[PDB]
């Protein structure tokens, strides 16, 4: 389950924020990427991520 | 930037902040209606941010332009991170200038080169600590083997090494896109690197000086 990965910046310096699911806390929560190479618990917004994540 | 320096208010004057509601990368201004950033950068609704020091605060000598086109490079590849390069068209031109333009280089620069790295990125290498005020870095352009020793197969004839082996001096989240200055001239890109400021892991940079027939062509076919 790619849900309760923890959350991948990756090797790039940008200072994108992006969303993870945090099964810890059961909601998602934000985290800095930094431009490429993303896993897949990585969302542009709470929405998508509820959506896909939510509930894991 | 790790283990630099407070640059001074606008000392580096084609520095720019890419906005899209935070600060998320740099750039540098190549022309007063064009700016050189990472491919990587790329993301809708970009405004850029020049004339800037302070990038929380609104000190009056800004000039915050939109986007009206965003050119990553045709052969960029995001997972070899070959080609990380992108020219982004402001939407009116920018008075110049506080504000000024960088040189594009003639040739490309040597290992042991002096270079200036600028940026607002993260200041802790085993933290998270962002800036107010631009930060500045000297850092040295290392040579291909050693580059290409401290990462094995990644390193690409469009990627140039710089920083120190040892670390503790380097580029970080927050620097992509910005410039790296040697001897006037735009010679490289903030890239990506293995962690920040880590031993025997220097920053990697988009190697410019291969770039400057595409970035003349493509500025003055836009
Ligand atoms: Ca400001």
């Amino acid at each position: 389950d790619f849900c309760l990965e923890p959350p991948y910046t990756g090797p790039c310096g940008a200072r994108i924020i992006r969303y993870f699911y945090n099964a810890k806390a059961g909601l998602c929560q934000t985290f800095v990427y930094g431009g490429c190479r993303a896993k897949r618990n990585n969302f542009k917004s709470a929405e998508d991520c509820l959506r896909t994540c939510g509930g894991a | 930037i790790v283990g630099g320096y407070t640059c001074g208010a606008n000392t580096v004057p084609y520095q720019v902040s890419l906005n899209s509601g935070y600060h998320f990368c740099g750039g540098s201004l190549i022309n007063s209606q064009w700016v050189v950033s990472a491919a990587h950068c790329y993301k809708s609704g970009i405004q850029v941010r020049l004339g800037e020091d302070n990038i929380n605060v609104v000190e009056g000598n800004e000039q915050f332009i939109s986007a009206s086109k965003s050119i990553v490079h045709p052969s960029y590849n995001s997972n070899t991170l070959n080609n990380d390069i992108m020219l982004i068209k402001l939407k009116s031109a920018a008075s110049l200038n506080r504000v000024a333009s960088i040189s594009l280089p003639t040739s490309c620069a040597s290992a042991g080169t002096q270079c200036l790295i600028s940026g607002w990125g993260n200041t802790k290498s085993s933290g998270t600590s962002y800036p107010d005020v631009l930060k500045c870095l000297k850092a040295p352009i290392l040579s291909d083997s050693s580059c290409k020793s401290a990462y094995p197969g990644q390193i690409t004839s469009n990627m140039f090494c710089a920083g120190y082996l040892e670390g503790g001096k380097d580029s970080c989240q927050g620097d992509s896109g910005g410039p790296v200055v040697c001897s006037g001239k735009l010679q490289g890109i903030v890239s990506w690197g293995s962690g920040c400021a880590q031993k025997n892991k220097p920053g990697v940079y988009t190697k410019v000086c291969n770039y400057v027939s595409w970035i003349k062509q493509t500025i003055a076919s836009n």
